[PDB]
């Protein structure tokens, strides 16, 4: 009988239609359920059904009142439906227009017609006082709100009306977000004014009304945490909790919140903050902050302290990025087509693993950009970078790992990215050849590391509490400490000698960390491997000396 | 004009894998490809009561569009449904012609075709993404060359009949043609098939020779001045072999390192030593003898990044038991770059895994996810996805495989 075509609906195969049960409900309520019913019947949106309907579907009335279905039930044995706009638009996607509507819709779901088929599993009952008299059976032949099937099959129908007025209107863009519709065009105002008013009229013979009173939003419009100016878009305020004690559910609210700032503020840090949820227990765990926390909550409650705004996007001009370190593992970056008018900041913090280097964090840092400006613009942008070619061409070359490289351009903006330390590739010739090793016993968790070298020397210091790993590491802090400024080193652990031929500059250990120091004060190291137990050269002994 | 009922495996459903942000370079490609697809019946736009997703890429393989999809999970889901030539390897050539465009010309089943859903993404999720499912048997799904075997068979008939010794095998969307002949007959008795495929209505828009593939020894140095670390060096590399190759031996050799020596000093080659590590040369010369492929076991390819465009691979169903080794080149041509040399060379390993075996190998990548999953169109051509992960331990046999 409607204009609007309806999507046929099946139920997950094997199942049949929801018979939960009807509390009782107080003789208040159950008038305000046959006032709004008879409205609604009137208006074609339910219909009085036979006896033989088996199914049913609670009912309640809260509060003008409303009236509320749990349809819970009927949503566990519908078909899955194509889900619909799990992501939603990014304000520095949008272009800029030169007029824009806002339109909700109302009772956008109530509006669209209901699989015959299906209507019989939608049933629900309208409560008689003491079950004196039977109650009154009603079902839906709208999309009842609450069902599943309601917000994709809306808006399918919502595109199919909207497709008669875009054609002849090819100029204006719509966009159907939830019930809402936003209009805008580049025309006269008037003009602009008199195509919104056309649409209202083509909604209203499809059944969909319309603002009347003018249009109801005005600019600025606070959507979706975001507030959208005629020429600047900005997130909503933030406000970031004082408390003497955080827990963990505290902390998760926390991260994310300067985690949405982190679009439009530059400079927002959530690391330390963030590691606090290592254990992640329970929400009501109290979580000790730490001094490195305190302070960059601290930083970022000074940048938050002033407003920052955001610019719409003119597919006529670049796109152009910029990535700055903060450091202690951590970047940020901006993303622009005018020099200071930024659409977007972002940040990037991830370690990846136990040791990483700056060179490989860049590298990651300009992959999520080039995944984010995908998104966004469908494009990627240009890079300036605080890099220079023959240090990143270097690092590229002698990775492991297979790398892509967008054209960018050096920025000379300190902190610039360097490579701190590079081991030799060859033996050093008259550098002292220091034989290093460790060992621990697991059940009694103490150890030792030593060396033995080509000039004779030799040294164990003892250890406490470590591991067969911790302790090969160990042995080759030992030599960095002992040895001039060129060393080789000759190891059996491949667990070492995998970490540092990494060349990471920062690491969570701290002996790591120390032998990265030890690292960049000299001049040329070579490491070296060797099969242990195998009898070759000085392994042999420096094996003998710490197994004793 | 009559389908063939095609079923899913039991307590199956259908594919549901999300959709890949594109540029808007390749949306619009994917537009203009499926609207014309749409005006010859072969797509049609589908409602939200069909929950189901396969990806879509567009590519080149040209200056023209294409587009690829990614069927991998409908694939296994599809499964069951209802034969490799060993000789295939043997040819001296074979040639591979794309005979993907006669499976539109097939409905089908109607039942089915839910499950081959696919979505034309949009930029900043402004719009619902495009969404069509197929009429017509799709390119990259196993069913469709199972279908159209019976065809097939009746169009090449004729021609092997006239041909008996040249092999056809047709593995997805492709058909690989071998002979023995010499090239240029080769290629004459390749265009004859392409003229008998275009005159019975099969249009058809690269050349291996698995005669020169072998697995590739191991390979040690030859130098004039050994030092201690090349000794060590060379310890090395022969005591990882011996995991392989039994009969290695080092005890001469690393004799020559005794006490504790500086790593620069030069240790001259002793006779007894000379003689292991000649020894050890020829042992490297023949293969093991234990192995095999077993059918049932999944291929597992492993690639290591050497430098200066060179990648070896290795592929295999159990450790240390490599059916195949390989090292793949590059000439650089002021676009080569490590993206596109991986890219390459995981296809030249498929193609190669097709030939001898009949299925793909499971890859381990040496890239960082996003990377890989951003830029691998930019230089993928063949008309097939294989399965893949990404190596995040850096390897320390890299030096052993080169
Ligand atoms: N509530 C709301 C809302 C949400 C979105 Cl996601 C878009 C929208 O309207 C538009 C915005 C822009 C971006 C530029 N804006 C302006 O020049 C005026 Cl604020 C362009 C077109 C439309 Cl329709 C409204």
């Amino acid at each position: 009988i409607s204009p609007i075509e309806t999507v046929p609906v099946k139920l997950k195969p094997g199942m049949d239609g929801p018979k939960v049960k009807q509390w009782p409900l107080t003789e208040e309520k159950i008038k305000a359920l046959v006032e709004i019913c008879t409205e609604m019947e009137k208006e074609g949106k339910i219909s009085k059904i036979g006896p033989e309907n088996p199914y049913n579907t609670p009912v309640f009335a809260i509060k003008k009142w409303r009236k509320l279905v749990d349809f819970r039930e009927l949503n566990k044995r519908t078909q899955d439906f194509w889900e619909v706009q799990l992501g939603i638009p990014h304000p520095a996607g949008l272009k800029k227009k030169k007029s824009v509507t806002v339109l909700d819709v109302g009772d956008a779901y109530f509006s669209v017609p209901l699989d015959e088929d299906f209507r019989k599993y939608t049933a629900f009952t309208i409560p008689s006082i003491n079950n004196e008299t039977p109650g009154i059976r009603y079902q839906y032949n709208v999309l009842p709100q609450g069902w599943k099937g309601s917000p994709a099959i809306f808006q399918s129908s919502m595109t199919k009306i909207l497709e008669p007025f875009a054609a002849q209107n090819p100029d204006i863009v719509i966009y159907q977000y939830m019930d809402d519709l936003y209009v805008g065009s580049d025309l006269e105002i008037g003009q602009h004014r008199t195509k919104i008013e056309e649409l209202r009229q083509h909604l209203l013979r499809w059944g969909l009304t319309t603002p009347d009173k003018k249009h109801q939003k005005e600019p600025p419009f606070l959507w979706m945490g975001y507030e959208l100016h005629p020429d600047k878009w900005t997130v909503q305020p933030i406000v970031l909790p004082e408390k003497d004690s955080w827990t963990v559910n505290d902390i998760q609210k926390l991260v994310g919140k300067l985690n949405w700032a982190s679009q439009i503020y530059p400079g927002i840090k959530v690391r330390q903050l963030s590691k606090l949820l290592r254990g992640t227990k329970a929400l009501t765990e109290v979580i000790p902050l730490t001094e490195e926390a305190e302070l960059e909550l601290a930083e970022n409650r000074e940048i938050l302290k002033e407003p920052v705004h955001g610019v719409y996007y003119d597919p006529s001009k670049d796109l152009i990025a910029e990535i700055q370190k903060q450091g202690q593992g951590q970047w940020t970056y901006q993303i622009y087509q005018e020099p200071f008018k930024n659409l977007k900041t972002g940040k990037y913090a991830r370690m990846r693993g136990a040791h990483t280097n700056d060179v490989k964090q860049l590298t990651e840092a300009v992959q999520k950009i080039t995944t984010e400006s995908i998104v966004i613009w469908g494009k990627t942008p240009k890079f300036k970078l605080p890099i220079q070619k023959e240090t990143w061409e270097t690092w590229w070359t002698e990775y492991w790992q297979a790398t892509w490289i967008p054209e960018w351009e050096f920025v000379n903006t300190p902190p610039l990215v360097k490579l701190w330390y590079q081991l030799e590739k060859e033996p050093i010739v008259g550098a002292e050849t220091f034989y290093v090793d460790g060992a621990a016993n697991r059940e009694t968790k103490l150890g030792k590391a030593g060396y033995v070298t080509n000039k004779g020397r030799q040294k164990v210091v003892p250890l406490t509490n470590t591991t067969n790993q911790k302790t090969e590491l160990q042995a080759i802090y030992l030599a960095l400490q002992d040895s001039g400024l060129e060393v080789n080193i000759v190891t059996d652990s491949q667990y070492a000698l995998g970490i540092i031929q990494a060349q990471p500059d920062k690491s969570e250990s701290e002996l790591v960390n120390q032998i990265i120091e030890q690292l960049i004060k000299k001049e040329k190291v070579y490491l070296a491997w060797v099969p242990a137990h195998k009898g070759i050269g000085g392994n042999e002994q420096v094996d003998k000396l710490v197994s004793a | 004009i009559e389908t063939v009922p095609v079923k899913l495996k039991p307590g199956m459903d259908g594919p549901k894998v999300k959709q890949w942000p594109l540029t808007e370079e390749k949306i619009k490609a994917l537009v203009e490809i499926c609207t014309e697809m749409e005006k010859e019946g072969k797509i049609s736009k589908i409602g939200p009561e069909n929950p189901y997703n396969t990806p879509v890429f567009a590519i080149k393989k040209s200056t023209k569009w294409r587009k690829l999809v990614d069927f991998r999970e409908l694939n296994k889901r599809t499964q069951d449904f209802w034969p490799h030539p060993a000789g295939l390897k043997k040819k001296k050539s074979v040639t591979v012609l794309d005979v993907g465009d006669a499976y539109f010309s097939v409905p089908l089943d109607e039942d089915f075709r839910k499950y081959t859903a696919f979505t034309i993404p949009s930029i900043n999720n402004e719009t619902p993404g495009i969404r069509y499912q197929y009429n017509v048997l799709p390119q990259g799904w196993k069913g469709s060359p199972a279908i159209f075997q019976s065809s097939m068979t009746k169009i090449l008939e004729p021609f092997k009949k006239q041909n008996p010794d040249i092999v056809i095998y047709q593995y997805m969307d492709d058909l690989y043609v071998g002979s023995d002949l010499e090239i240029g007959q080769h290629r004459t008795k390749i265009e004859e098939l392409r003229q008998h495929l275009l005159r019975w209505g099969l249009t058809t828009p690269y050349e291996l020779h698995p005669d020169k593939w072998t697995v590739q020894p191991i390979v040690l140095p030859e130098k004039d001045s050994w030092t201690v670390n090349d000794i060590q060096k060379l310890v090395g590399k022969l005591n990882w072999a011996s995991q392989i190759y039994p009969g290695i031996k080092v005890r001469q050799l690393s004799k020559l390192l005794r006490g504790t020596k500086a790593l620069t000093e030069v240790i001259p080659l002793t006779e007894e030593a000379e003689l292991e590590l000649a020894e050890n040369r020829e042992i490297l010369k023949e293969p093991v003898h234990g192995v095999y492929y077993d059918p049932s076991k999944d291929l597992i390819a492993e690639i290591q990044k050497q430098g200066q465009g060179q990648w070896t691979y290795q592929i295999y169903q159990e450790p240390f038991k490599n059916l195949k080794t390989g090292k793949y080149a590059r000439m650089r041509g002021a676009h080569t770059n490590d993206v596109k040399q991986l890219t390459e060379a995981v296809q030249k390993i498929t193609t190669e895994s097709i030939v001898i075996w009949g299925k793909t190998p499971k890859f381990k990548l040496p890239i960082q996810k996003e990377t890989w999953e951003t830029w691998w169109t930019e230089y993928w051509q063949a008309t097939w996805i294989p399965e893949w992960e990404f190596v995040n331990t850096p390897p320390l046999v890299k030096l052993w495989y080169q």
